């Protein structure tokens, strides 16, 4: 696709540092600051039940799939604003692929 | 005969623009080497740098400060509570030579603004005129605050560089950035999990988390949550007493009232000990990259 597809394992640890304070990628598994991502990609923004999202995440309603996800984890504040997903975005694209490609094993 | 008299003096022929470049070196530089400490970046490391260096004023003499830029000596880079910050003047080194021009106190104050900025943090003004000053002139060691105290010690310790009670709980804010390290401190964890940006997490996680107080692998003893952070003792303090608990709340509330307050007061702690004439310009107010379209 536009996005290509790079090193799972890299992608793990970027994931570790920079994503698991506040998300769990598991079946079933808890929300912390942020919600459960298992079965992210194919769903629409705002639907993880049981998390209370804010009323721009679920207005914006968009399919996750693997290219708007990485214009979303380039920067979180410019894709949905009002979001209060603090975080400072992924510049690198080989960085992003790398997760996309992890995230996309991770959850389902 | 009065204490000694810091004359803000701008670097030859130096304007706004000259320090927007300093400013852009030192911002690409923290986006491209953001694998730093388990991926935080040099953003925290940098902010702190510019508290420790202008933290050692002493009001009554007005000795210590940013002015001088005197961590660049061995007995300010060696002092035991600024372990850590060698790895935020190692950063800052190559865009010294890239700006030979630029003092050592402007340097290490313009990082810390730059670092906050960058972080989406508020925009806080910042004024040049720093001028290096010799080896004697350095501080001796211990003038830093310790981090297993009560409140008691923050507000007298505080005292000593000019702030009050509004002023300290919005600087020890910043604690919303990085973490303790035990190999530089002998403490462990962060304060919580937004440890790059700058945002009001500090107050809301030392009200709305449950604190139990333990002992770590240095046998030092710090505040710990179950959702995996820490408080250092002079943290926790601003809960227990009445007077630093208002403002916490105020600030857990509202980050603009947070965010407004914490610039004055790192204005103020960055430009502590400073005489800036009539003729020197008004404090510049710089452009992030953000803004400029990266
Ligand atoms: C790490 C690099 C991270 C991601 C991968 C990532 C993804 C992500 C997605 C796809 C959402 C949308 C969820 C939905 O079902 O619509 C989302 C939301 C929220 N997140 Zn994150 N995220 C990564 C990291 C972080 C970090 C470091 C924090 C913790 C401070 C954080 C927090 C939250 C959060 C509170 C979310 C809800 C957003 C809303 O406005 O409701 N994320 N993320
Ligand atoms: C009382 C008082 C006080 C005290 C005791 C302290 C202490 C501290 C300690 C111990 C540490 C750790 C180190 C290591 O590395 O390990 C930190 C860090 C710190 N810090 Zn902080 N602080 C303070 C204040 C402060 C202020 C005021 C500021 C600013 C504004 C700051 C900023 C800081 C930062 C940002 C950090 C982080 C860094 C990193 O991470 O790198 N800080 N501290």
């Amino acid at each position: 696709t536009e996005f290509k597809a790079g090193s799972a394992k890299k992608g793990a640890t970027l994931f570790k540092t920079r994503c698991l304070q506040c998300h769990t990628v598991e079946k079933g598994g808890p929300h912390k600051v942020g919600p459960n991502l298992h079965g992210i990609f194919g769903r629409h923004s705002g639907q993880a039940e049981g998390y209370s999202y804010t009323d721009a995440n679920i207005k914006k309603n968009v399919l996750w799939d693997e290219n708007n996800m990485s214009e979303y984890l380039t920067n979180p504040k410019k894709y949905i604003p009002g979001t209060k997903m603090a975080w400072g975005g992924l510049k690198k694209e080989k960085d992003r692929n790398d997760l996309i490609t992890y995230l996309k094993k991770a959850c389902e | 005969t009065t204490p000694l008299v810091h004359v803000a003096s701008v670097e030859k022929g130096r304007s706004y623009e000259d320090f927007q470049k300093v400013y852009n070196a030192i911002a690409l530089k923290l986006r491209e080497d953001d694998e730093y400490d388990n991926y935080i970046g040099y953003g925290p490391v940098l902010v702190r740098l510019a508290w420790h260096t202008s933290g050692t004023w002493d009001k009554h003499d007005n000795t210590g400060g940013s002015y001088g830029g005197t961590y660049r000596f061995k007995k300010e880079f060696n002092d035991p509570s600024n372990a850590g910050l060698q790895n935020g003047f190692k950063f800052l080194e190559p865009i010294h030579k890239e700006f030979p021009w630029i003092s050592s106190g402007d340097l290490f104050s313009l990082g810390g603004v730059t670092a906050v900025q960058e972080m989406q943090g508020p925009k806080i003004p910042w004024r040049c005129g720093r001028v290096d000053t010799p080896e004697d002139t350095t501080p001796d060691n211990g003038r830093l605050p310790d981090a297993d105290k009560d409140a008691d010690y923050v507000r007298t310790f505080f005292q000593r560089l000019n702030m009050n009670d509004r002023e300290v709980v919005a600087l020890m804010g910043a604690h919303a950035l990085g973490k303790t390290h035990l190999k530089n401190s002998g403490y462990e964890g962060p304060w919580g999990a937004a440890n790059n940006v700058f945002t009001n997490e500090f107050y809301l996680n030392l009200l709305n988390e449950d604190w139990k107080l333990e002992k770590n692998d240095a046998n030092n003893e710090q505040w710990d949550s179950k959702s995996g952070y820490m408080m250092l003792p002079t943290d926790y303090s601003l809960i227990q007493d009445p007077k630093y608990l208002s403002i916490v709340k105020e600030y857990a509330n509202d980050q603009d009232k947070f965010f407004k307050d914490f610039s004055k007061a790192f204005e103020k702690l960055l430009e502590n000990g400073i005489t800036f004439p009539k003729d020197a310009p008004s404090p510049f107010i710089f452009k992030t990259l953000e803004e400029q379209g990266l």
